[PDB]
């Protein structure tokens, strides 16, 4: 029941496509 | 969090614009 | 550990498996 | 410049964890 | 709990792996 | 659709080659 | 956005994305 | 052809959207 | 309700960069 | 089915998906 | 097997180590 | 070697089941 981790990959890849050159940071927790 | 904002719900490519720099 | 050039999607998702908790940032400045 | 370093040449493990937080 | 979101991603790389040349359509509702 | 019947079970390479052109 | 070559497998989860429940066709004739 | 268009070339979010439904 | 299925292909992408050119093998079921 | 040079991450997914059940076993040795 | 130890809890790059050649 | 037969060169789904168990 490890989903969580597994959405994170999915949404590093959209932060991806849609950032672009722009950029991100990625933080699970606040 | 993010994880909490889009894990549970699906964010679109609009909501997740606000995440980048 | 993997001896490749990591580019755009893969990079990322390395990122993320690396940092984990941690978290990372990606700025492509090239 | 990670991608000069990670994509235009090898990275280890290490490498890729100074991009971290 | 956006299961079938995160499914619809890996069947369409499966769709892409399987038709090959001949490519496919994806609609998610009829 | 094929969303309700390859996400609830596993489809094969030969169900889904249904869906191809 | 992303300014790159897209290409295969990267294509395809990026017309995913995007469309999201539109939907989409992927035809390589290249 | 979307591989010549978004693979042999550059593809704004818009250029894209032209191939969904 | 594939869960298992889908962490199946986030696993082997990890144990493909954890083990680089030693490689690995991989079965499901003892 | 797909026509082109499978490489790296994109070849593990592939062998995960055809070999199913089955499992596979992935060495590099070029 | 490493299904049920991975994919029910989330193994670090350490344990994912041991399964490899 | 895979690599060579399918990344170097083209490969069929059955050229790839001859790597499975
Ligand atoms: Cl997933
Ligand atoms: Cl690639
Ligand atoms: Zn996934
Ligand atoms: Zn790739």
């Amino acid at each position: 029941f490890v989903n969580q981790h597994l959405c994170x990959s999915h949404l590093v890849e959209a932060l991806y496509l849609v950032c672009g050159e722009r950029g991100f940071f990625y933080t699970p927790k606040t | 969090g993010i994880v909490e904002q889009c894990c549970t719900s699906i964010c679109s490519l609009y909501q997740l614009e606000n995440y980048c720099n």
